């Protein structure tokens, strides 16, 4: 139980905003 | 910890006891030679804690 | 090399357990994180301080305001808690921040600085929090 | 590597919580827990 | 708690029979015909709705979350 990322949950990027 | 209300079932979960806290207004009065006399109050003194029945006026 | 350089990386599941740890200003300060620019480019920036954010944002459950101060060789600015990537450092982004710190005319960090940097997560991890620490947690 | 998780009895969180800690809720200063459900089979027959 | 899915006497299914008879008192029967438009004619059966206490309402009150 560490890093159960299994890439992920979709990463929001910076400049998207 | 910080303070909060006991709920009765998590006195009763936890083994305590369903209580207030009770108080008194204490008047310290005293005199003595010379005619010095004096009647500090001590405001809500702190005497003991008495247990609430449930659902009485008093209960939460 | 990217490989020893990930494992000081810092990825998204990691900072969720420590939002509220004390600390965290001696830890993460002089690892590595991928942060987002925006299409799939990413930049190695450098965890210099610890800021935070008039923003409230939601972190899947979680709830962060903080701030980053991230800084990509000499183009610095601020950062949420939100737009890094739980991707290992490549090959091509590795050699973009070390032509990063060659223009800047930053040193780069001896490989013993990381290896004694990446150990302190480790025991931060590990550790008993028998202080006053849940208290300022709940808080 | 197994941290024994507990549920908030009032925040109804899950808290994961190793030996020599206090029992209370990182969500709020709550004092019960309760473990979760078994991990091992659990089989009745429907009589 | 909940009602039972079968008369206990002879075994018929009566659990799929308690929502239609509130459905039914809704409706301004007389339990006599709430029970006789379900189809239970034995005395048996009968007893499983008149007499069912549902207290999973109640219970159902006692949220875990939210
Ligand atoms: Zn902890
Ligand atoms: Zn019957």
């Amino acid at each position: 139980t560490s890093t159960y990322g299994r890439y992920g949950s979709q990463t929001p990027m910076y400049g998207s905003g | 910890g910080a303070p909060s209300p006991m709920m009765p079932n998590e006195a009763r979960l936890r083994n305590l006891t369903y209580s207030a806290p009770l108080y008194v207004d204490i008047t310290k009065t005293v005199i003595k030679e010379g005619e010095e006399q004096l009647q500090t109050q001590h405001q809500k003194t702190f005497i003991g804690k008495i247990p609430i029945m449930l659902r009485s006026t008093y209960c939460l | 090399l990217p490989e020893e350089l990930n494992r000081v990386r810092l990825s998204r599941h990691k900072l969720e357990r420590w939002c509220h740890m004390p600390f965290f200003a001696k830890t993460v300060t002089g690892c590595f994180v991928r942060i987002g620019i925006g299409k799939p480019v990413y930049r190695v920036a450098e965890i210099t301080g610890v800021v935070e954010t008039a923003k409230v944002y939601q972190l899947g459950g979680t709830r962060t305001n903080k701030g980053l101060q991230l800084r990509h060789g000499n183009d610095q600015r601020v950062f949420r808690l939100e737009f890094v990537s739980n991707q290992e450092f490549t090959e091509s982004e590795f050699m973009k921040w070390k032509e990063a710190m060659f223009s800047a005319g930053m040193q780069l960090p001896t490989l013993d600085e990381i290896n004694k940097k990446e150990l302190s997560i480790k025991e931060a991890l590990n550790y008993k929090f028998n202080d006053q620490d849940i208290e300022e947690i709940v808080k | 590597q197994q941290p024994m998780i507990y549920i908030c009895g009032e925040c109804h969180t899950e808290n994961e919580i190793k030996s020599r800690d206090p029992i209370r809720c990182r969500e709020c200063g709550y004092r019960i827990m309760y473990k979760k459900r078994t991990k091992r089979l659990v089989v009745f027959d429907a009589r | 708690m909940i009602i039972p899915v079968r008369c206990f006497t002879c075994g018929k299914i009566v659990g799929n029979k308690w929502e239609a008879y509130l459905g039914l008192l809704q409706a301004e029967y007389t339990e006599g015909d709430a029970l006789d438009a379900l189809g239970l004619k034995r005395y048996c059966c009968r007893r499983m709705l008149l007499a069912h206490v549902d207290l999973i309402e109640k219970l159902l009150n006692y949220a875990p979350l939210e």
